[PDB]
RNA sequence: GGGCCCGGGGGGCCACGCGUCCCCCGCGAGCGCACGGGGUCGGCGGCGAUGUCGGCUACCCACCCGACCCGUCUUGAAAC
RNA sequence: GCCGUCGCUGGCAGUCGGCAGAGCGAGAAAGAGAGUGGCGCGGACGCUACGCCGCGACGAGUAGGAGGGCCGCUGCGGUG
């Protein structure tokens, strides 16, 4: 069998570890939520600079 | 409409040049056939840089494309008409070849029988 | 028996031929014409052979009967099929398959009969 | 109605001090002498144009004496804007210090 | 008749299918419990370090039980005792790595081969790259790639190590059957370090790469692998 | 019997659902969707009725057959591939065609075709370039754009319209389509100052001008 | 912090059924998509019967790099 | 990727076909086992078992040793 790299390949990582599905489903939602919180903090800082 | 083989793979060759013998250029008594040098202080046999290469086992061709012609066939030497019923079955893989000592009146019969049996002859116009 | 005389025939037979890193057998009853145990016909009790006819048209099928094994004149029986292309191969397939007569060689006999038909077909 | 290829001078082969690997060619494209600037030419097609005695066929025209050896710019070399190329047929060393054509139509723009 | 037979074959196929699904559920929940354990172990060291600084004292962390050893020098011109220790640590070619647990025997076995090796204390993500990217097991004395968890579970199922996460948990949190897990793991055939080396011959303290580099081995594992 | 519904969860990462399997179970609502449990044709022949056979056994067998190949999983034909786009190539830009027989010509880009080639068309009075397909890689994309969104492109033209049939005479449909596209392009490019001369003039490299140095 | 984050008065979840007793507080089926046990196209363009296509090897020549004449006795040979 | 060596003394007699039901890559010492009461005649290759096929690692060499030569010369018994 051709050894596909689990660090690069997604489904080989899923075959070796089902919990990698939830590990990679998390830290997309978390990083997007933290990015939206960063945008909200920057908007509050710009509103404080304007006011 | 030449006789095509069944499968035509890419015949890769690791080396096409001849392994000429050491100091075959200098002397006329030395033939081009390879003999391994077995001296104490020779340059080729202990693999100095920029010398004559040696016939190792690593230069061997693939087993799928070994003893294979550039057309895609494997040679088989045929003496008479009776040896073409041997090759009527193995037609798309192996080919025929007429011997040098066969006369033209029998080469005509061999070429005619191989044309009936759809067998490719490497020398179809050997005497004429 | 079978393997007992195959261990004798396998290297030093008169039909054997070896050149160009190839090995064959020039037997009249050998089909696919190469040196093998399953394809050798002079040894086995049940032997199917496919040959061209004495005339230009037709294909003869040689069947080895089980009774006269030590009698070479009454061992083999020859039948001529001078029929069309599809029903000739169908007749040989019904000879080898449904009679329970050596079913390991039916497809090779069909290939050899197709080769003899391609040979006796007129050339382009 | 002008030049559609960048000027590049073939310096030499991929070589050590006492060995050369003639399958990889070293190319010196004019005008670029930095690793941050040689990132444009990565992947372009290049060819040594030369003319010979006998006529050879030409796609889209009459047969002429000109011949080429096509290739592909693989990756950068050094720090001074040198670059590598792998060709299908190896270059002759008659072409040492002569012009080849690197192209633009394998573009990434 | 072949009436009950095909139905019983379908029932056996369904039994193997639900058994496989139950084993997948077990592997998933073991990996989730392992993630919880790694979170707890990562936070508890920071907690112990914070409470000592709050009280005004100093927290000495526990010495790490596991090390990763890379044979950085070649085979030519080697002392016979040093070569014996290298072949007992399974370091045969250059740039091979092994996981070695620590004790008084292991520290002196690394001390006797310090100029020819580079050994350090690896990180969890470094163990993850070494096990996932270069996962080679010794099944029937053969270097077979670990592409499926059944290959691990066929050899180490009696030691409750049935998946890649079980193997990573054993190697990182060294426990009972670290010997069997490490002997299942083939010596990691690693590449040359990208970019370069500082110096191969001298020790890491005196401007080189040989010897002990505790936290600095994670820069070099990612450099080679 | 039921109408087909689209994918519930969005494409969060490629190959990764946005929700987990239990939240997907609750969205599918499978708690209340539970369940439990030719070759012969008879034909009259004027005798009796003969039973003919379809896909009958072959009359000819070759000397040797090849075995079947293994089943690859991700090897699509050319029609089923995904068709990529650059961020610079937008409908409205002016491209530079290089490798064709129209070398160095600055030609206006129209739209993306179905097969993957670029439908590029300049004015026949300006560029002398017809309704031509160009390859995406074989084109320099210059950031000089026009407001092309308010046009009525013909829908009958496609990748099969420009495929080579087999001297080549120009049909009247090509002339009608060229006029219909030119009448939509020409006022929008003549509204831009000095653009028609830029379309007529050819691109050419000269001394001291290098594509890694200049920007466009 | 650890105990399925012990227990009582907005977000994620490898949790899905019914009936009985005690303690604690083994077969449901159907259709596709595809980071899934090693490449395919169900994609194409040109040049060709009197001057061109292919021939790796072999005939000759040119260029770059390498490159001291074989056997021997010898610790050590290209050896003055 | 290809060649050879070594090891698994690994696998292949299972081509068991209207005298039929096409398997033993599967984490878990062992049976797709017998019983008795409550239309259409169809299915590629194989296996010179001194052969075929699959996995892994290995590959320098003087003196020297061993094996394979469908490498070569001459004569004899058979055979084509
Ligand atoms: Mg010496
Ligand atoms: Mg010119
Ligand atoms: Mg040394
Ligand atoms: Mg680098
Ligand atoms: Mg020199
Ligand atoms: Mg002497
Ligand atoms: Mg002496
Ligand atoms: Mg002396
Ligand atoms: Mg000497
Ligand atoms: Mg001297
Ligand atoms: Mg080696
Ligand atoms: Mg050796």
């Amino acid at each position: 069998v051709l050894k596909k790299n689990p660090l690069k390949n997604l489904r080989i990582m899923l075959k070796l570890n089902p919990y990698a599905k939830t590990m990679r489903r998390n830290t997309i939602l978390r990083q997007a939520r933290n990015h939206k919180l960063r945008v909200e903090r920057a908007a509050a800082a710009l509103a404080a600079k304007s006011d | 409409a030449a006789l095509r083989p069944l499968v035509k793979p890419k015949i890769v060759k690791k080396r096409t040049k001849k392994f000429i013998r050491h100091q075959s250029d200098r002397y006329v008594k030395i033939k081009r056939n390879w003999r391994k040098p077995r001296g104490i202080d020779n340059r080729v046999r202990r693999r100095f840089k920029g010398q004559i290469l040696m016939p190792n086992i690593g230069y061997g061709s693939n087993k799928k494309t070994k003893h294979m012609l550039p057309s895609g066939f494997r040679k088989f030497l045929v003496h008479n008409v009776k040896e073409l019923e041997v090759l009527l079955m193995c037609n798309k893989s192996y080919c025929a070849e007429i011997a040098h000592n066969v006369s033209s009146k029998n080469r005509k019969a061999i070429v005619e029988r191989a044309a009936q049996l759809a067998i490719r002859v490497t020398n179809p116009n050997a005497r004429l | 028996s079978a393997h007992l005389q195959w261990m004798v025939v396998r290297n030093c037979s008169s039909f054997l031929i070896k050149r160009n890193k190839q090995t064959y057998s020039t037997e009249p009853n050998n089909l696919k014409a190469r040196n093998s145990f399953r394809y050798n016909g002079l040894i086995h009790r049940k032997t199917v052979g496919v040959e061209p006819a004495a005339d230009g048209k037709g294909v003869v099928v040689v069947m080895k009967r089980r009774s006269g094994q030590r009698k070479p004149a009454t061992s083999y029986v020859r039948t001529t099929i001078n029929k069309n292309a599809r029903a000739t191969l169908s007749s040989i397939r019904h000879m080898i398959r449904k009679n329970k007569y050596h079913p390991d060689l039916r497809m090779a006999a069909i290939r050899r009969a197709s080769a003899i038909l391609r040979s006796q077909k007129p050339v382009m | 109605s002008g030049r559609l290829w960048c000027k590049a001078i073939f310096a030499g082969y991929k070589r050590g001090l006492r060995n050369q690997r003639e399958h990889t060619a070293l190319l010196k494209i004019e005008g670029v002498y930095a690793r941050d600037e040689t990132e444009f030419y990565l992947g372009k097609r290049c060819a040594y144009v030369y003319k010979a005695k006998n006529n050879t066929v030409t796609p889209g025209g009459k047969p002429n004496k000109t011949r080429v050896i096509w290739g592909k710019v693989t990756r950068a070399h050094g720090n001074s804007g040198m670059v590598r190329a792998k060709f299908r047929s190896n270059l002759p060393a008659k072409a040492i210090g002569h012009r080849i054509r690197v192209m633009l139509y394998p573009s990434r723009i | 008749n072949f009436a009950e037979l095909k139905i019983k074959r379908l029932r056996k196929k369904f039994a193997q299918k639900m058994l496989r699904k139950a084993r997948r559920k077990l592997i998933y929940e073991k990996a989730k419990h392992y993630h919880k354990e790694y979170r707890q172990m990562y936070r508890t060291e920071i907690r112990m370090a914070r409470m000592a600084r709050k009280a005004g004292n100093f927290y000495v962390p526990a010495e790490p039980k596991l090390a990763f050893v890379i044979r950085i020098r070649g085979i030519n011109g080697v002392s016979p005792k040093v070569r014996k220790v290298l072949q007992l640590l399974r370091l045969r070619q250059i740039f091979n790595g092994t996981f070695v647990k620590l004790n008084k025997a292991s520290i002196n076995m690394l001390r006797i081969v310090e100029p020819y090796i580079a050994w350090g204390y690896p990180n969890l993500k470094s163990v993850n790259e070494l096990i996932y990217k270069r996962g080679y097991g010794k099944i029937n004395k053969k270097r077979i790639a670990l592409t499926d968890n059944t290959l691990i579970a066929r050899s180490l199922g009696k030691y409750n190590i049935i998946c890649m996460e079980d193997l990573i948990h054993e190697i990182y949190t060294v426990g009972k059957h670290f010997k069997e897990a490490n002997n299942f793991l083939w010596p990691f055939k690693l590449s040359s370090p990208r970019g370069g080396m500082k110096k191969k011959t001298t020790h890491f303290v005196e401007g080189g790469d040989a010897g002990n580099r505790e936290d600095q081995i994670n820069r070099l594992i990612r450099r080679m692998n | 019997k039921g109408k087909p519904h689209c994918s519930r969860n969005p494409v969060l990462v490629r190959g990764i659902g946005r929700y987990s399997r239990s939240a997907m179970y609750s969205r599918k609502a499978l708690y209340k969707r539970k369940y439990a449990a030719l070759a012969t044709v008879t034909k009259p022949v004027g005798g009796g009725t003969r039973v003919v056979k379809l896909r009958k056994m072959p009359r000819y067998y070759p000397t040797e057959d090849v075995p079947r190949k293994l089943l690859s999983h991700g090897k699509k034909p050319f029609s089923q591939h995904v068709r990529k786009l650059r961020a610079s190539i937008t409908p409205g830009t002016i491209l530079i065609i290089l490798t064709g027989r129209h070398r160095g010509k600055r030609v206006v880009f129209l739209k993306q075709l179905s097969s993957g080639l670029l439908l590029v068309t300049g004015p026949l009075s300006l560029n002398r370039v017809p309704l031509r397909r160009t390859h995406q890689k074989f084109v320099i994309a210059t950031s000089t754009k026009i407001d092309i969104s308010g046009v009525k492109i013909p829908k009958h033209l496609t990748d099969a319209y420009f495929k080579k049939k087999k001297k080549y005479e120009i049909t009247e449909q090509r002339k009608v389509d060229q006029k219909a596209v030119d009448s939509q392009i020409l006022p929008k490019i003549k509204a831009v100052p000095q653009l028609q001369g830029y379309l007529r003039s050819v691109f050419a490299l000269t001394n001291g001008v290098y594509p890694h140095k200049l920007v466009f």
